[PDB]
């Protein structure tokens, strides 16, 4: 039914049977013979579920046109360090972020010489990356040697696009990718990978043929078991932090945090400040938070800036569009971030908390550069009191050596 | 000003917001056929960016809806992203016999439409 | 000896002429006014070229334009030979031909390879500019070995000699004298442009082009100026792609690396009652008029500025009136009479003074949001950059020069540094930016209507002092703006209750806000 | 090789000035020397030949004009309506009242104004001593005075001005910058603002504001009307003859009236000294006063405003001007260019 030129193979589906599986341990280091049958075998059973079976008509573009196949969900490999020089050209899937992208570069796909002396034109195609300058003009009159010419603008291209992404294995590496893969991909996009890992004659980078652009039932018979006994609350509460003795409303508190709001669109970022006596169990608690939660990064006040926590912007001569520096609380999208001596931050650098807590957004506008970028993150911060100790002989506000404009 | 100095009306000022309300209604239908209307009109200033440079079939509603805004219509007299997603979808009722446009997963994919001809079927308004 | 012929294009060029006989001969009026007026390029409207053969004419000479202009000029020069042969004359056939008026406007975006070689038209901000060249369009060459002269030696794209001498009782080949005087050239400009602010989404990067230009086009692209452009797309070739991964092809060795620019033809800048209204059909006036003639309308709008914000209706109609700023005046002593009114605003961190800003930054037809703390002196009006092809400084369009005639907004005014306040001065009042600075001279256009919003000099207003003691704000600043709001907050309870609810149901969830736009454009005309 | 550039009161608004390469041959060298206002006849021949078809897209040349002569001037019908002007009675308070007509009041700045516009003599005593000739003119006031808009009827008079914003000038730009000649690789000076305006005068708004390096670049222009520098070996002085109006604000944004001027400004005496005529504005209410001003505000906003067609609106707008000044504005422009030659 569909008029779309590609199907996205159900690669998962490759390991739950055994011939697949098989047939993947087999593929590992042929991938493209295996694409390239498949391209006619889609096309095949096309024509075969069209006219064969006599079940559609509609076959002219489909018969003329070229298919493609991309495997989404192949099993994961050892790892990108852990790659050998003979695992190149293999078959390989990975994960990470996406940073920086390149602009439209057309590679080319044909070549369209004329003769500068009779004006006859010939078609000339690339075959593995090669050029070749017809010798003679083909017609039987003119003979005229090197008279074949190539008019730059009648040729016919190809998009590619090369991507930087920042990789985990299960360090950047920037990806290549081709035709309708350009620009599906961009700046801060949580990506999948499932393609060739290449280094040639040696750069390493990857040409990507298909990305991903995003438990038991025992285990649900365990959350179900833990949800509907009356001791909830106490139970969390009781097993988030046994190094920290009671702290009901505190331990309630951050594990709200944790679990955060409803998103619509108005977001669900809660902010908790602890402003307790400055030897109460608060770095403990906030340096255990930067390692339970899933994963976000852990800074200080003191020990940050403006440009640290937001971003360095500049533009780039390659690349003819801004580029950016990710700063801990951009980095920090859509987690968690921890700030301790919140007590101890520069002016400055509390200048751009204002509108990260109000619009989820920093706006610069600076030499060359006006832009914004988005910082939705949800802040965890200590405080000390002012002075030594927290002192009830003086109002709450004062107490507290944050500006109303920021504390309320 | 003070205009309004002796409209010595009698008990009829009653009926005189009989007549505010009773009409009130059948302006505010008149004044949704006029928008269906300034709809149904610049469809036919808007299919010549269809026929004009698309002749593939990657594009989704959201992205022609985009670019019947920030384009031509981006003029003395510009109109919204909705109207332009109301444009696109009244497209293929007021032409059935090239547009076919069906519900893919979530939201729409638009092909490349077969337009036999340009605008003698807004005779239909 | 015959050389190949291309029947589609012969059948094209016959069809042009015949639509240039045929049309009604307005065209043949064009020729006639420049032959009177001795202009150099004819001007065709799309739609007209679109409206022969159920424009399918118009589609096979855009889908292949690159190709197809030597059929058009032949027919056109042909014409004109037919009915104005002195345009021939030189003291030499040079003609142009510009396309406008495309039904579809592509974005810096949307740019693609599949595009190359076909007519289309594009939009984007100017930044750069460079000056203007002549170009060479076609030269000719006199012979070495021999005297002898080639005409019609066509340059494309490339420094072009010939490949061979005429007369066969000459062998010269890879040597040439080039000829100055009977060779003809054209004009050259260059454009970079940027994305539109309306385009890139939050968090995404604006992307940067380079558009070319020639012939009396040139010049018509100003620094700021939101500009529209048709023409055909082109690559050219490129040095940077070195050092890229992936594997390149080769010639044979041989380079063959390319990138993108666009070629443009037509070149027009976005923006009198009558000449407004007599661009608008029946359907769209009786629309428009009904938002001018009822009786309400000045209600209305003020209770249709940023309906999410619940209550301050005063900075409602300031908004309102700031976007339908006053008439500029010049005296008839040459004293210019700013026009644009400037509004500030000033509450306590609880009472929602951003959401005006985001309202009228994502509303305004030209708009550029920013923050107090994140700007600079530099960043606001103009910068003073090095240029590219130079040694020579150039000018860059910082947060004022941008929107300009629009509607520039700023948040935590009052945490701005002096320093960097200051220069927004000459912009509030003189609507004008001057720079004195590395070899730049110019005063450049500044005409944006100011919005802000601060704080209290305490963050609360301090309600025991009053006005005179709560704001920072020096008189000079405060002078400048035409309205001034101080808007506070109190435990009334009746309004509480209702800010309560409202808040409450944003989270759980007259005039559209699309009207106001239509309605605005045409209202801004009006003189007073 | 010179470069000429467009007249300081000739570029159009809202663009960057235009110039072009001169090549002076044939003992045609050393004519003119920056600062220098010529007209020069040439030949317009195109000489860019080289990389620029390949290094920029597609086969371009530049544009050169070579010198044929150069010069660096009234006829009688001029001289007669000039001397006809001049033996009216009391001329100088028509002249005064004609300076910047839709300003209402301020007369004691008016004359200051126009003192400054027509200058005096610059007595080269000897030839071995020399008194500057312009008066320099500061406009001390509180904001809603007009200390800008005068600048703006200035730039507008006189046959060359250059007009600055204080933050927007640095010490580089207003007095010479230094360059690199793309053909020599030499080092060059051109130019800056104060070199442009010689024989004219120079416009610093918002004078206080400015910083203090930038206020200090200005102390040798405003008394030996000259630009002494030495950067990267380039050791010279530019002629800088042009008068300054500067345009400024208290400190604290109002005048304090009880305070002398000494403490009122930012600025310091030396800099005080370099001026001849300060006119300090106080923005005082009085009920006379204020009506008269709006009174005056109110028609000049309704003659400003929009309503051989070319005569007919000629008229009219002479007509306007005859509502409110006594002496016509060209003629008034052609009478001070008169009295300065
Ligand atoms: N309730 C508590 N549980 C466990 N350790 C505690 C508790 N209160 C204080 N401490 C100990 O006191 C030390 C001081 O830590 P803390 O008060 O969090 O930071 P700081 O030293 O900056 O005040 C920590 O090493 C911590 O182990
Ligand atoms: N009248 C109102 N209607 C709806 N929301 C409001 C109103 N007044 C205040 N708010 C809410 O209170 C918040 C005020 O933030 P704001 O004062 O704009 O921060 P800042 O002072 O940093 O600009 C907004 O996020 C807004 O949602
Ligand atoms: N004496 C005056 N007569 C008439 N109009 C005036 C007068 N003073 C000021 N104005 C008006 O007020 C504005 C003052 O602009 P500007 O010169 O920037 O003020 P200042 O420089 O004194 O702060 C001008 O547009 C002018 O129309
Ligand atoms: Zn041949
Ligand atoms: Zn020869």
């Amino acid at each position: 039914e569909l008029g779309t030129s590609n199907l996205n193979l159900d690669a998962r589906n490759l390991l739950a049977y055994k011939q697949t599986e098989d047939l993947y341990h087999q593929l590992l280091n042929y991938p493209q013979e295996v694409i390239s049958i498949m391209d006619q075998t889609i096309k095949d059973c096309m024509v075969s579920l069209i006219v064969d079976n006599n079940l559609d008509y509609d076959l002219d573009e489909i018969e003329t046109k070229f298919y493609k196949v991309r495997p989404y969900n192949v099993g994961s490999c050892k790892g990108m360090r852990e790659l050998n020089p003979n695992d190149i050209d293999k078959l390989i899937n990975l994960k990470g972020l996406v940073l920086r992208s390149t602009p439209v570069i057309p590679d080319m796909k044909v070549a369209f010489f004329k003769c500068n002396v009779c004006d006859h034109t010939m078609a000339v195609e690339i075959d593995r990356g090669v050029i070749q300058e017809p010798a003679r003009c083909e017609r039987i009159d003119c003979n005229e040697p090197n008279s074949m010419s190539l008019i730059h603008n009648r040729c016919s291209f190809a998009d590619k696009q090369v991507i930087k992404l920042q990789e985990t294995p299960d360090h950047s590496i920037s990806l290549c990718v081709y035709d309708e893969l350009v620009d599906s991909c961009r700046a801060g996009d949580r990506i999948e990978v499932t393609g060739t890992f290449r280094s040639i004659p040696y750069k390493t980078y990857v040409d990507v043929v298909h990305v991903k652009k995003v438990i038991t039932d025992q285990d649900l018979a365990k959350i179900r078991e833990v949800a509907a006994r009356e001791d909830l609350y106490s139970l969390l509460a009781r097993s988030i932090a046994p190094s920290i003795y009671e702290l009901e409303d505190v331990k309630k508190g951050i594990l709200l945090q944790l679990f955060g709001g409803t998103n619509k669109t108005y977001r669900g970022d809660i902010n908790i400040l602890l402003c307790g006596d400055p030897s109460t169990s608060k770095s403990q608690i906030l340096q255990y938070v930067h390692k339970i939660t899933p994963r976000g990064v852990y800074t200080s006040g003191k020990g940050s800036s403006a440009v640290g926590l937001t971003a360095y912007i500049t533009r780039d001569v390659d690349t003819k569009q801004l580029v950016l520096e990710s700063g801990a609380l951009v980095l920090s999208d859509g987690g968690v971030c921890c700030i301790d001596e919140f007590d101890k931050m520069s002016d400055s650098t509390r200048s751009v908390l204002h509108e990260v807590m109000e619009q989820q957004t920093i706006s610069i506008a600076k030499a060359g550069i006006i832009t914004t970028l988005n910082a939705r993150s949800s802040i965890l911060a200590s405080a000390n009191p002012i002075g030594s100790r927290y002192n009830p002989n003086l109002p709450v506000t004062e107490n507290i050596d944050l500006p109303p404009p920021l504390l309320s | 000003m003070y205009k309004e100095k002796m409209p010595d009306s009698q008990a009829n000022l009653m009926d005189r917001l009989r007549e505010r309300e009773r009409r009130s209604a059948a302006l505010l239908s008149q004044r949704q056929k006029r928008y269906q209307q300034f709809l149904a009109m610049k469809m036919t200033q808007v299919f010549d960016i269809l026929f004009s440079l698309t002749r593939g079939q990657p594009y989704t509603e959201t992205y022609l809806s985009s670019l019947i805004v920030d384009s031509l219509q981006d003029s003395n007299n510009p109109i919204g992203t909705k109207e332009a997603s109301e444009i696109l979808a009244g497209l293929q009722g007021i032409l059935p016999m090239d547009i076919s446009v069906h519900q893919v997963d979530g939201g729409l994919k638009v092909y490349r439409w077969n337009s036999l001809d340009k605008n003698r079927f807004s005779k239909l308004l | 000896v015959k050389k190949v012929d291309d029947v589609t294009g012969e059948k094209v060029r016959e069809a042009f002429e015949q639509f240039l006989e045929d049309f009604s001969k307005v065209y043949r009026a064009q020729i006639e006014f420049m032959k009177i007026y001795d202009l150099n390029t004819i001007y065709i409207d799309y739609q007209h070229l679109s409206m022969r053969e159920n424009g399918a004419l118009a589609m096979a000479i855009s889908e292949q334009y690159y190709r197809f202009l030597p059929f058009l000029q032949k027919g056109l020069r042909r014409v004109v030979r037919k009915y104005a042969p002195e345009l021939l004359n030189t003291s030499e056939r040079v003609f142009q031909i510009s396309f406008f008026n495309l039904p579809t406007v592509h974005r810096i975006r949307d740019i693609r390879s599949e595009k190359i070689g076909s007519l289309l038209s594009i939009s984007g901000t100017v930044t750069r500019t460079s000056e203007v060249r002549p170009e060479l369009y076609k030269a000719s060459f006199t012979c070495d070995m021999c005297r002898a002269i080639v005409d019609n030696v066509e340059q494309s794209f490339k420094y072009t000699e010939p490949t061979f001498c005429p007369n066969p009782s000459c062998e010269n080949r890879a040597f040439w004298t080039l000829n100055v005087t009977r060779s003809r050239f054209l004009d050259w400009q260059k454009v970079r442009i940027q994305e539109n602010a309306n385009e890139i989404p939050t968090g995404s990067m604006p992307r940067t082009l380079d558009v070319i230009l020639r012939g009396d086009s040139v010049e018509r692209a100003k620094p700021g100026d939101r500009c529209k452009f048709t023409g055909v797309e082109i690559v050219v070739p490129d040095v940077t792609q070195l050092g890229l991964p992936g594997v390149k092809p080769s010639s044979t060795v041989r380079d063959l690396t390319y990138k993108i620019s666009f070629l443009a033809c037509h070149v027009i800048s976005i923006g009198d009652q009558e000449v407004f209204l007599n661009s608008l059909s029946s359907d769209e006036i009786n629309e428009l008029k009904e938002m001018v003639k009822d009786e309400h309308i000045y209600d209305k709008l003020v209770r249709s500025i940023a309906p999410a914000v619940f209550g301050h209706e005063a900075v409602k109609k300031g908004i309102l009136l700031q976007m339908l700023g006053g008439v500029h005046k010049s005296t008839v002593e040459g004293i210019k009479l700013r026009g644009d009114i400037n509004i500030c605003v000033v509450g306590d961190p609880s009472t929602s003074k951003s959401q005006f800003l985001k309202y009228v930054v994502g509303f305004a037809p030209r708009s550029v949001y920013t923050s107090g703390k994140a700007s600079s002196a530099a960043g606001l009006t103009a910068a003073v950059v090095r240029d590219e092809e130079g040694g020579d400084y150039t000018i860059e369009a910082g947060a004022l020069m941008l929107a300009d005639n629009g509607i520039c907004c700023i948040d935590e005014f009052d945490k701005m540094d002096i320093s960097d306040q200051v220069a927004i001065h000459e912009a509030m009042e003189q609507q004008t930016i001057s720079i004195a600075k590395a070899g730049i001279h110019a005063t450049l256009n500044a005409r944006t209507s100011i919005l802000a919003a601060a704080n209290p000099v305490g963050g609360r207003y301090n309600r025991k002092l009053s006005l005179r003691g709560n704001l920072n704000m020096t008189a000079p600043i405060m002078s400048r703006f035409d309205l001034f709001f101080v808007i506070l907050d109190d435990c009334n309870e009746k309004i509480d209750t209702e800010l309560a609810s409202h808040i409450v149901d944003l989270h759980m969830k007259p005039f559209s806000a699309e009207q106001l736009r239509r309605y605005i454009k045409y209202a801004r005309t009006f003189k007073p | 090789r010179v470069t000429l550039q467009e007249a300081p009161g000739t570029v159009p608004p809202g663009r960057l000035p235009r110039h072009r390469e001169v090549i002076l041959l044939a003992d045609l060298v050393d004519v003119s020397k920056p600062g220098e206002e010529v007209e020069v006849t040439g030949i317009y021949k195109n000489n860019y030949d080289g990389n620029l078809n390949a290094k920029n897209g597609f086969p371009v040349f530049a544009t050169i004009i070579e010198a044929n002569s150069i010069k660096r001037s009234w006829t009688e019908e001029e001289e007669r309506e000039f001397r006809k002007i001049s033996r009216d009675r009391g001329i100088i308070d028509k002249i005064i009242s004609s300076m910047a007509p839709s300003i209402y009041g301020h007369r004691d700045i008016k004359t200051a104004v126009a003192c400054s516009l027509f200058g005096g003599v610059p007595k080269n005593v000897n030839g071995k001593h020399s008194i500057r000739g312009d008066i320099n003119v500061l406009l001390l006031g509180d904001p809603g005075t007009a200390k800008s808009q005068i600048l703006k009827y200035v730039e507008k008079t006189a046959h060359r001005a250059v007009f600055a914003t204080g933050q927007g000038a640095s010490a580089v730009g207003l007095t010479a910058s230094v360059r690199k000649d793309p053909i020599t690789k030499e080092w060059t000076l051109e130019g800056g603002a104060l070199v442009l305006a010689d024989k004219g005068v120079c416009l610093i708004d918002e004078f206080d504001k400015m910083n203090d390096q930038d206020r200090t670049s200005i102390h040798e222009a405003m008394e030996q009307q000259s630009i002494s520098i030495s950067k990267a070996g380039i050791v010279t002085t530019l002629q800088a003859r042009c008068s300054i109006i500067a345009a400024a604000n208290p400190n604290g944004g109002r005048y304090n009236s009880t305070l002398p001027l000494a403490q009122n400004v930012s600025l310091t005496e030396p800099i005080l000294s370099r001026f001849d005529i300060l006119c300090v504005v106080r923005d005082l209410v009085d009920e006379e006063a204020d009506e008269r001003l709006a009174t005056f505000v109110v028609d000049s906003h309704v003659r400003s405003h929009p309503e051989n067609a070319r005569q007919r609106r000629l008229q009219r707008q002479r007509k306007k001007e005859e509502e409110i000044s006594p002496i016509p504005q060209e003629l008034l422009m052609k009478y001070i260019h008169y009295a300065r030659t």
